[PDB]
């Protein structure tokens, strides 16, 4: 919400995370499955 | 009236389902009463006795002892001079698989150092926030949660090459 | 390896967080071979023989065995001929309340009338969508989930006048 008085600007701020198949039981071999072993392999960057 | 075989499987697939909260934990830094012979472990035990600390479970899975040929690809683990195969949650009650196995490795300096003589495995162990890290000594953890499965152990000790691996294979009701 | 004391308190408090989901099932609605000598249950078995129906369960507790003068103050169940308490999940370890209550009353025809021969009760059923009454026959349900527990008793009937209360008291491990 903005005050209705002088000047106001909306805007969107992005944040990053790297995120893990601990956060993650999708990054979670397909090879294999859910925690097993092939299974938790890489990170993520992802941006909102 | 009687549990039937497929509800310890469910139970099985249950405590698969905490493995979040599954921690491994080694205790008795100091001497038995008789090193040569370890107490008898007490279930009435809520917790190890002088606590070095915590660490997550690495491998939580439902389990049942394999057979060759057909099993021989499958993912197997070596237990107790058996072969055991890893079992996936939907397959449960097509496998049969009432064991679950549990699992972790302490990695050399993760935790504070020398001996320990007694194992066991928690779940719903709940650290301090802003803590994340799966090795915790016990000045980190916010609730140290239940025992489920405990074990006496011998004067063996630990220094950083040696990082120690520690597991079981269990079901919730042994002698049915 | 061995399942302490208190991870069937949690085993059971699991149970009860799955009460929602509980059912009493009847069938066995025709003879056994021996009307005085029913066949042995069992565990094996998925379902009922003959299903009459489900009833939603009325009550899924913790419980413990009674004694006097300490329960004096608190809520009495009658069963078995032995008086039994109620417990709650927060207190189960303090109480320890290993048992599971289960309870389910028919009243007259809201099921089907007759006779029956098998008791059993399930978790995890669904019904197909709406159908929110707690007394569904077969074709109303969407999924029959699991039968946890049952029993071949010889026959008793249903009427329109009778509520047909049947109960189970049990424990994940009654033998340890």
């Amino acid at each position: 919400k903005i005050t209705g008085v002088g000047k106001e600007t909306i805007g969107i701020k992005l944040t990053e995370r790297i995120v893990t198949p601990d956060e993650d039981a999708s990054l979670l071999d397909q090879t294999s499955g859910v925690p097993s072993y092939f299974s938790k392999g890489a990170d993520r960057l992802e941006e909102k | 009236a009687i549990a039937t075989y497929n509800s310890h499987v469910e139970l099985a697939k249950y405590l698969v389902s905490k493995a979040d909260s599954v921690y491994l934990t080694i205790g008795k830094s100091t001497p038995w009463s008789n090193e040569t012979n370890p107490p008898q472990p007490d279930e009435n035990a809520t917790v190890l006795q002088e606590v070095i600390g915590y660490k997550k479970a690495t491998k939580v899975t439902l389990v049942r002892p394999s057979k060759s040929p057909e099993d021989d690809n499958k993912n197997l683990i070596s237990y107790g001079n058996k072969s055991w195969v890893e079992v996936t949650p939907e397959n449960a009650k097509a496998e049969g698989a009432k064991w679950v196995y549990l699992e972790s490795s302490i990695v050399g300096d993760e935790l504070p150092l020398g001996t320990y003589r007694q194992v066991g495995f928690v779940m719903d162990l709940v650290a301090k926030s802003g803590i994340s890290k799966f090795n915790l000594v016990p000045s980190e953890v916010e609730s140290t949660g239940t025992l489920l499965f405990f074990d006496n152990k011998q004067f063996q000790n630990r220094s950083e090459q040696t990082t120690a691996k520690e597991r079981f294979i269990v079901e919730v009701d042994p002698n049915s």
